[PDB]
C-alpha cells in the first residue's frame, strides 16, 4: 500500500511534467537545455509561467513538499538501505 | 418567415385529434354508450397529442422566426410529454419527453416529410463537376475553391488564414 | 450491571489494562510513568466497592469516556504483531505440490 | 476488525462464505487506510485551521 | 404414429478431454457478490442518487467541456511568442 | 498413442521412453510448435528489424 | 500452385486430423511474404504500389488489366504496410496462445481464427470505399460464431453485443458510403482527396463515418458493448479484438475521412475533442471499480485508443505520428495483458473475480516478472512505444487545443492509477487461501509475451524506425491554408 | 560463511540464445558498414 501510494504520487508529478513538455516542446519547437537556454529570455512571461508553474508542480510532488507529501513517510516501509 | 397563427392552427389540431379519437374509439369497441366507458382514453390520448403537438410546434416557431427541425423537436417533446404523463412515474415522463423530442427531431432535419421533396432532391439537381467559375451548389463538386469562401465559412485562426504562409512570410 | 459479577470482573479488568496501555503510551519516562500508574491504581481501588446499579452504571460510563478521552494516536505495539512493522514480513511459503491444469502442458 | 481474532485468510481478516456487503470494494483491507483519531470533519478543522 | 426414423442412433455429446483436478476453491459469497456487480445493470432503477449522477455526466460535464472546446477554438497561438506579444488571436 | 503417452507422462510423472517409465525429465522434450516458430517466425522478426534499420 | 496447395491440404487433414500446423505456417509463410514486399518497397513515393483489382468484369476471377475498373480495388502505401506488418506480427502468436485449451471441434476454432486474420489483413489493402466496408463488415459472423461456440459462460450475450453494436455503427457508415458514391460516382482511395464537396454535403457526410468511428474505435457514450464482448471471448478472439480491429477505425479516419472532408472536419474537430476527453476521464475512472481481470484490461485499451484519437484528429504532423506508434505499440501490449489475463490465469484456474487472486508472486516469479513489466508497459513508461504514442498525441493535442490538451494529460495519472491497483493485489501479499500452486509461465507462452515485450521495447527505444514508412503519411492529411 | 546451494551451469538455453541474437545483430551491423566503407554500398542494400 506505500509504494502504491508513493508510485500515484509521483504519477501525479509526472502527469504535471508531461504538461510541462508539451508546452516547452510547442513554444521552443526543441526539448535540448541549450536552445531554450539560448532563447529563454526572449519568451513571453505567461508562456514561461505556464511551463514553470507545470514543471514546479511535478518537482513539488518529487521534493516532498506539502501539497504532496504523504508518500515520503509511507517509504520507510522498505528496508533501511533503500 | 410569417407567422403561424398559433390560435387557429391550434384550434383546428384540436377538433381532428377529436374526431380521429372518436374514430379510434369506434374501432376500439367493435374490435374488442360502453364504447367510451371502455375507450382506454384514447379520445383524450389524440386530443391532448395533437394540441400539444401543434400548439409547441407554432409556438417555437413563431418565437424563434425559423422554420427548422428544432421546431419538430420541441413539438415532440412536449407530445411525449403528453404521452408519458400516463404512465405517472417520473422517470417514465422524463423518457418519453426526451426520446419523443429526439425522434421528431431527426424528423425534422430530414425534411419534416415523409415521402420526398422532389425538386431538391439529387435527381433533380445540377450535379457532377460545375463549369467554368460558377458558384458552388449543394451537390455540385469542383476541383478547387475560393480562398475567400474557405476563411468565411470556416472562420479564421486554427490554421486558416487568407495568405499562405510561406507567400506571406517572404522577404521583399 | 451487577455489583460483583464475572462479567463485571472481565469488563473491569480490560479496562484497567487499556488505562495501564494508555499511561504506558502517553509517558515517556518511566518513573512519571510508575506514579501515573499507581494514582490509577488508586484510582481504580476507591470505587472498587460500588454496589447500586445506578452509581456503578454511572461510574463505568464515566470511566469509558475519560479513557476515551485519554485515547493516543499511535500505540506501542511490538514489531511481530498486526500494528508492528515486522508484521508479515518474510511470511514463509506455504509449502505445496503443484496441481496440473493442462494434459499436454505444464 | 481487530487483528487478533483468527481467520482463514488472516491477511484479508475474512472467514469463508461470509457475505460480502455490494460496496465491498470500498471497504476491504486494500481499500484506502482509514483513521480513527478524530473525526473526518475535526480533521477537516484541524487542516484548515493550521 | 408419426415418429422419427428408427434407422437414427443417437449417443451422447461428451466433450472429451482431461479433467484436471480443481485448482480454485470456489467461496459461494463472492460468487454471489461477482454476480450481483456483473449484471447490476438488469437491476438498474432511476432514484434521486442515480439520476443525479446521469445528470451531472452525461449532460452537464459534456456542456462544460463543449463550452470550452467551442469558445477557445483557434484562441493560442504559442509558437515562438516573445516579450511584449500577446499569446491570443482574439 | 498420444493419449496413452500424455496421460501416463500427467498421472505418473514419468517419461514413455526408455522401455519402462523413467524419470529422466532433464531435457529430451521438444513441443511440436517450437520447430515451426523458432525456425520461421523468429528468423522472420529479425529481418524484420533488419529491413526497418537499414530501410531508415 | 492452389490445386497443388489445396492437396497438401487436403492431404495433412486427412492423415493428421488438426489443421492446426498447416495454419500455423501458413500464417509464418504470410509474414516472410510481407517482409519481402517491404524490401522491394519504394518509400521515396507516395503513390500505391502493389496494385490489383478484383472482379472485373472482363475478368471477375483474375486480375485486371482492362481500361475500365469496375472491380474492387486493392494496394498499399506506407500506413496500409505498417498496420499490414503488425497484423502478420500478430496473427502466428493468435494461433499459438491456444495451441493446447482448444480441445474440441478444433479445426473449426482455428479456421474461424486464421480467417478473421487474414480479413482484416486484407481489409488494409483495400483502395476504395466499397471494398473497404465489405471487408470491414466480414469480421462480424465470424465473431459472432466464435464467441458464441468458443466463449465462457456469458458467450451468447457477448456475441450479440459483438454482431448488434457494429452492424448499427456501420449502417451509418453504409449511409455515407452510399452519399458518397452517388454524389461523386467514384469511390476509390487514390484520387478522392480531388474532389471539394459543398460544406454542407461534407458536414452530412461527415456524421455517419463519425458514428462508425465511435462505436468501432469505441469512444464515449458508446463504449459499453466492448468489456462484455472482450470478457467472455475467447484468447484468441480477445486478442485480435484488442489488438487489430481497434485500430481499424484510427485507419478508418486516416483513409477515409481526412482526405476527402477536410473542411467538415476542421468545422468539427472540437466535437471530437469533446468526445476524446469524455471517454478518457470518465472510462479510466470507471476502470477503478471493476471486478473482473478480463473487463478491466479492456477499459484499459478504451482510454489509450481516446489518446490515440485526439492525436489523429490534432491536424499536426506530430499528433498523427503519435496516433500511428501509439496504435502499434498498444497492438503489441494489449495483447500480451489479455495472454496474460485470459490464458494463463484463465487456463490454470477458470475464474476472472479478483477477489480470489492475491499474492501471486511465491508460487509464481516469472508471471509476477511479466505482470510488472507489461503493466509499467501499459501504463507509458519511456523506452516503450506507448510512451512515444501518448507523448507525441498529447503534444498534437495540446497544440491544437492548449486547454484540452493540458487536461487530457491527466491520462498519465489515471492509467498509472488502475493499472498499478490491478497489479499490486496480483502480486503481492500472501499467496491466496482460494487457489492451490499450479506451474509458472510455460515455454510457449513466455515465447509469445517476449514477443510483444521486444516488441514494444524495440520501437520505444527508437520509435524513428518507423518513420520511413510513414513520413509521407504525417503529411497528406493535415489543412493548413 | 554461508551455506551453500547446488550448482548451476554459467551458460543456460537462454542465454546462449539471447546472447548469440543480440551479437549476431551487432556483428552483422558492424560488418555492413565496414562493406559500405569499402564497396561504396552496404551490403543489405
Ligand atoms: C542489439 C540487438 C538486439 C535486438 C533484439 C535481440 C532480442 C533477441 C531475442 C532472442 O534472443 O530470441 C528469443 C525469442 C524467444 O525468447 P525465448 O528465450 O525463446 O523464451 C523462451 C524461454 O523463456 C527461454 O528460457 P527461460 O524460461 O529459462 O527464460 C526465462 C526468461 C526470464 O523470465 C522472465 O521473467 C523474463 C522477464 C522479461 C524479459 C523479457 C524482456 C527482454 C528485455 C531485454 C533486455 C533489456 C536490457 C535493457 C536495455 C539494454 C539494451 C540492449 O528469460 C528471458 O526471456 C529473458 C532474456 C534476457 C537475456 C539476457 C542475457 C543477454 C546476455 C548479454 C551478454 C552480453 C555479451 C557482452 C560480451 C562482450 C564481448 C565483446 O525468440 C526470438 O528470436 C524472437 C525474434 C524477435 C527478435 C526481435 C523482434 C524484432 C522484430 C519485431 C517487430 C519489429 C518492430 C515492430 C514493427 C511493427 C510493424 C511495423
Ligand atoms: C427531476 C425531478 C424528479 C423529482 C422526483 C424524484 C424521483 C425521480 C428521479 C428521476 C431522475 C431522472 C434522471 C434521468 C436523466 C435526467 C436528464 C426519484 O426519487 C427517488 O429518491 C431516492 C432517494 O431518495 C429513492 O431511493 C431510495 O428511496 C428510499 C427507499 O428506502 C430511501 O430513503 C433512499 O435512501 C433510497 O435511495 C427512490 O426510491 C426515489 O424514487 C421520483 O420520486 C418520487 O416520484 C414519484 C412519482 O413517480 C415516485 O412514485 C411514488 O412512490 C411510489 C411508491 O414508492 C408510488 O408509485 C407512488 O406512491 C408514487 O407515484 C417515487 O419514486 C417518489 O419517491
Ligand atoms: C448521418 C445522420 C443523418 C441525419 C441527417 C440527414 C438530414 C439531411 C438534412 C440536409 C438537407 C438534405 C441533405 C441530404 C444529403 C444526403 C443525406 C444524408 C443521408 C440521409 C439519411 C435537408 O434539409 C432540410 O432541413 C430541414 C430543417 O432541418 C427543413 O425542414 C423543413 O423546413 C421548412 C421547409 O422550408 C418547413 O417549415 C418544414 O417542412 C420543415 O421544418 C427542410 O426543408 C430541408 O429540406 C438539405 O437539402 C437541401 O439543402 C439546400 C441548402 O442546404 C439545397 O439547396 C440550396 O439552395 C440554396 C440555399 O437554399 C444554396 O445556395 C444552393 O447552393 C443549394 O442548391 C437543396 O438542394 C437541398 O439539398
Ligand atoms: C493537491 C491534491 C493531491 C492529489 C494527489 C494525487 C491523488 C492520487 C493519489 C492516490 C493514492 O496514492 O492512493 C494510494 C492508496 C494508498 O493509500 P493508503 O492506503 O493510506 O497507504 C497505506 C500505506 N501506509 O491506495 C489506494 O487507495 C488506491 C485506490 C485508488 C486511489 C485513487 C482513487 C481515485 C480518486 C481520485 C484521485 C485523484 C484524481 C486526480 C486529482
Ligand atoms: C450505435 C447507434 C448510433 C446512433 C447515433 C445517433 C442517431 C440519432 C439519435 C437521435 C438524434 C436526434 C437528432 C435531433 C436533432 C434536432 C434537430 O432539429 O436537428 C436540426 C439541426 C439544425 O438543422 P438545420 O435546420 O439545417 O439548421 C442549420 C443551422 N446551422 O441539425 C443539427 O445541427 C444537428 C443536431 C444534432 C447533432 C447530432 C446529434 C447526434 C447524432
Ligand atoms: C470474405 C470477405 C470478402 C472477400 C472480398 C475479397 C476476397 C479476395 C480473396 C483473396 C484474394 C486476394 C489475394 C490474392 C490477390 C493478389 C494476387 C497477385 O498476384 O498480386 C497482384 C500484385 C501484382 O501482380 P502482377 O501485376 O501480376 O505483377 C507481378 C510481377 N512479378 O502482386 C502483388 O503486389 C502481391 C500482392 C499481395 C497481396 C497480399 C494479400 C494479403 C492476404 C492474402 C490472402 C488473403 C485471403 C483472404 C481470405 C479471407 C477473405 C477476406
Ligand atoms: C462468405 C465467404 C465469401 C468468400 C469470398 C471469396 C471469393 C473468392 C473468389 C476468388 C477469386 C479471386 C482470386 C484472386 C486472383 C489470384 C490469381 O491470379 O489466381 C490465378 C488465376 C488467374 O491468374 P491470372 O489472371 O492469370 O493473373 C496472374 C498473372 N501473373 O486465378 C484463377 O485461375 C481462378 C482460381 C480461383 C477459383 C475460385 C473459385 C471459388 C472458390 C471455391
Ligand atoms: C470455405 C472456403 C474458405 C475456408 C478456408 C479454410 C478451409 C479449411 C477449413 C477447415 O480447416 O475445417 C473447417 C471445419 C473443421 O473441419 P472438421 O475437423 O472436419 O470439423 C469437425 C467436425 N467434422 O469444418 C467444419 O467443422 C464446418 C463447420 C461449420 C461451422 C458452422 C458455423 C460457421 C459459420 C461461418 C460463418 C460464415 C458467415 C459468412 C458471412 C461472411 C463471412 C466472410
Amino acid at each position: 500500500k506505500s509504494a502504491l501510494s508513493a508510485v500515484l504520487m509521483n504519477r501525479f508529478g509526472d502527469a504535471f511534467f508531461v504538461l510541462g513538455l508539451c508546452v516547452i516542446a510547442y513554444v521552443f519547437g526543441t526539448l535540448n537545455y541549450s536552445t531554450i537556454f539560448a532563447t529563454a529570455y526572449l519568451i513571453n512571461t505567461d508562456l514561461l509561467v505556464l511551463i514553470m508553474l507545470a514543471l514546479f508542480i511535478a518537482a513539488m510532488a518529487k521534493s516532498a513538499q506539502f501539497g504532496l507529501h504523504n508518500w515520503l513517510t509511507l517509504a520507510m516501509e522498505g528496508p533501511t538501505p533503500v | 418567415f410569417h407567422p403561424y397563427n398559433t390560435l387557429g392552427l391550434a384550434t383546428q389540431s384540436a377538433m381532428v385529434g377529436l374526431g380521429a379519437g372518436v374514430v379510434a374509439a369506434a374501432a376500439r369497441n367493435s374490435l374488442a354508450l360502453t364504447t367510451f366507458s371502455k375507450s382506454g382514453g384514447v379520445v383524450t390520448i389524440f386530443t391532448g397529442a395533437s394540441i400539444a403537438y401543434v400548439f409547441t410546434y407554432c409556438s417555437a416557431a413563431n418565437l424563434r422566426e425559423r422554420k427548422d427541425g428544432w421546431n419538430h423537436m420541441w413539438a415532440g417533446a412536449a407530445t411525449g410529454a403528453v404521452l408519458g404523463a400516463r404512465t405517472k412515474l417520473v422517470p417514465a415522463f422524463i423518457g418519453w419527453t426526451v426520446l419523443c423530442g429526439a425522434a421528431c427531431g431527426l424528423f425534422g432535419w430530414t425534411g419534416a416529410r415523409f415521402n420526398a421533396d422532389r425538386k431538391a432532391s439529387l435527381e433533380q439537381s445540377p450535379k457532377g463537376f460545375v463549369q467554368e467559375d460558377a458558384h458552388q451548389t449543394f451537390w455540385e463538386v469542383v476541383h478547387r475553391r475560393p480562398l475567400s469562401l474557405t476563411v468565411e465559412q470556416l472562420g479564421e485562426g486554427r490554421g486558416i488564414n487568407a495568405v499562405p504562409i510561406a507567400t506571406a512570410t517572404e522577404a521583399p | 450491571p451487577v455489583p460483583f459479577s464475572a462479567a463485571n470482573k472481565k469488563l473491569v479488568t480490560s479496562m484497567y489494562r487499556q488505562s495501564l496501555k494508555l499511561a504506558r503510551n502517553w509517558i515517556s519516562n518511566r518513573q512519571l510513568f510508575r506514579q501515573k500508574a499507581v494514582e490509577i491504581r488508586h484510582k481504580f481501588d476507591q470505587n472498587a466497592q460500588i454496589s447500586n446499579p445506578r452509581l456503578l452504571a454511572r461510574t463505568l460510563d464515566e470511566t469509558r469516556a475519560h479513557l476515551y478521552e485519554f485515547r493516543h494516536p499511535d500505540p506501542i505495539v511490538p514489531p511481530s504483531f498486526p500494528g508492528g512493522t515486522k508484521y508479515e514480513r518474510n511470511v514463509p511459503p506455504r509449502m505445496e505440490k503443484i496441481m496440473q491444469h493442462n494434459l499436454y502442458e505444464p | 476488525k481487530n487483528p487478533y481474532k483468527k481467520y482463514d485468510d488472516q491477511q484479508d481478516r475474512r472467514n469463508l462464505e461470509e457475505p460480502l456487503s455490494v460496496n465491498d470494494d470500498l471497504y476491504d483491507m486494500w481499500s484506502p487506510d482509514r483513521f480513527t483519531h478524530f473525526k473526518n470533519q475535526d480533521a477537516l478543522k484541524y487542516f484548515i485551521g493550521f | 404414429e408419426l415418429k422419427p426414423s428408427s434407422a437414427i442412433q443417437r449417443g451422447p455429446l461428451n466433450k472429451g478431454g482431461w479433467d484436471a483436478p480443481h485448482a480454485l476453491h470456489n467461496d459461494g459469497a463472492i460468487d454471489r457478490y461477482a454476480h450481483w456487480r456483473t449484471f447490476y445493470q438488469e437491476r438498474f432503477k432511476y432514484t434521486r442518487a442515480t439520476g443525479k449522477s446521469t445528470l451531472i455526466f452525461l449532460v452537464a460535464f459534456p456542456a462544460l467541456i463543449g463550452y470550452v472546446a467551442y469558445q477557445s477554438e483557434g484562441l493560442f497561438e504559442f509558437a515562438g511568442k516573445r516579450r511584449g506579444e500577446s499569446v491570443t488571436t482574439r | 498413442l498420444k493419449d496413452y503417452y500424455y496421460n501416463g507422462r500427467r498421472i505418473l510423472d514419468k517419461i514413455p521412453v526408455k522401455v519402462t517409465w523413467e524419470i529422466k525429465r532433464e531435457g529430451a522434450e521438444k513441443e511440436d510448435w517450437v520447430n515451426q516458430m523458432y525456425f520461421l517466425y523468429a528468423p522472420s522478426l529479425i529481418l524484420l528489424l533488419i529491413v526497418m534499420v537499414y530501410k531508415s | 500452385i492452389l490445386l497443388s496447395s489445396l492437396y497438401l491440404f487436403n492431404r495433412i487433414l486427412a492423415w493428421q486430423g488438426n489443421v492446426k500446423h498447416f495454419y500455423l505456417f501458413a500464417s509464418n509463410l504470410l509474414l516472410l511474404f510481407i517482409v519481402v514486399l517491404y524490401i522491394n518497397f519504394n518509400t521515396f513515393s507516395n503513390s500505391f504500389q502493389f496494385n490489383f483489382e478484383l472482379f472485373n468484369s472482363l475478368n471477375p476471377f483474375g486480375l485486371s488489366n482492362s481500361d475500365i475498373s469496375n472491380g474492387l480495388l486493392f494496394g498499399i502505401d506506407g500506413l496500409s504496410l505498417t498496420f499490414i506488418l503488425l497484423t502478420v506480427l500478430l496473427i502466428p502468436l493468435t494461433l499459438l496462445g491456444n495451441w493446447y485449451n482448444i480441445n474440441f471441434n478444433s479445426n473449426l476454432y482455428y479456421t474461424l481464427v486464421l480467417a478473421i486474420g487474414l480479413v482484416i489483413l486484407l481489409n488494409f489493402w483495400a483502395l476504395d470505399y466499397i471494398s473497404f466496408y465489405i471487408l470491414f463488415e466480414a469480421t462480424l459472423p465470424l465473431l459472432f460464431i466464435l464467441i458464441h461456440i468458443y466463449g465462457s459462460s456469458d458467450s451468447e450475450r457477448a456475441s450479440f453485443y459483438v454482431l448488434m453494436f457494429t452492424l448499427s455503427g456501420s449502417l451509418f457508415m453504409l449511409l455515407s458510403i452510399v452519399v458518397i458514391s452517388i454524389v461523386l460516382n467514384t469511390t476509390n482511395f487514390i484520387n478522392h482527396n480531388l474532389f471539394v464537396l459543398s460544406l454542407d454535403l461534407q458536414t452530412i457526410i461527415w456524421l455517419g463515418l463519425f458514428i462508425a468511428i465511435m462505436v468501432k474505435t469505441p469512444l464515449f457514450p458508446i463504449h459499453v458493448w466492448l468489456p462484455v464482448v472482450h470478457s467472455e471471448s475467447p484468447l484468441a478472439g480477445s486478442m485480435i479484438l484488442a489488438g487489430l480491429i481497434l485500430k481499424l477505425a484510427l485507419y478508418a479516419i486516416l483513409r477515409l475521412l481526412l482526405p476527402l472532408l477536410c473542411e467538415a472536419q476542421i468545422l468539427y474537430t472540437p466535437m471530437i475533442y469533446i468526445i476524446s476527453l469524455l471517454t478518457i476521464i470518465l472510462t479510466s475512472l470507471a476502470t477503478l471499480r471493476q471486478i473482473d481481470l478480463k473487463v478491466i484490461i479492456a477499459y484499459s485499451s478504451i482510454s489509450h485508443m481516446g489518446i490515440a484519437i485526439l492525436g489523429v484528429c490534432s491536424n499536426t504532423s506530430l499528433g498523427i505520428y503519435g496516433s500511428i506508434v501509439l496504435g502499434v505499440a498498444h497492438g503489441f501490449v494489449s495483447p500480451a495483458l489479455f495472454l496474460i489475463v485470459g490464458g494463463i490465469l484463465y487456463d490454470r484456474y477458470h475464474i476472472r473475480i479478483v477477489n480470489y487472486y492475491k499474492g501471486l508472486t511465491t508460487y509464481m516469479p516469472q508471471l509476477a516478472t511479466y505482470i510488472i513489466i507489461l503493466s509499467f508497459a501499459n501504463i507509458g513508461t519511456p523506452l516503450t512505444g506507448n510512451f512515444t504514442g501518448e507523448f507525441l498525441s498529447l503534444q498534437g493535442g495540446f497544440i491544437r487545443n492548449p486547454i484540452i490538451g493540458g487536461i487530457s494529460c491527466i491520462s498519465v495519472l489515471l492509467a498509472a492509477i488502475y493499472q498499478l491497483k490491478l497489479t499490486n493485489k496480483l502480486t503481492g501479499g500472501i499467496s491466496s487461501i482460494y487457489m492451490h500452486r499450479t506451474n509458472d509461465v510455460t515455454i510457449r507462452e513466455k515465447f509469445i509475451m517476449n514477443i510483444l515485450i521486444i516488441s514494444t521495447l524495440i520501437i520505444g527505444i527508437c520509435p524513428q524506425i518507423m518513420y520511413n514508412l510513414l513520413y509521407w503519411t504525417v503529411n497528406n492529411y493535415i489543412y493548413i491554408i | 560463511g554461508p551455506e551453500l546451494t547446488p550448482a548451476v551451469p554459467f551458460f543456460q538455453p537462454y542465454v546462449l540464445k539471447w546472447a548469440g541474437v543480440s551479437l549476431g545483430l551487432v556483428a552483422f551491423y558492424q560488418f555492413n558498414s565496414s562493406y559500405e566503407a569499402k564497396n561504396g554500398h552496404t551490403w543489405v542494400e
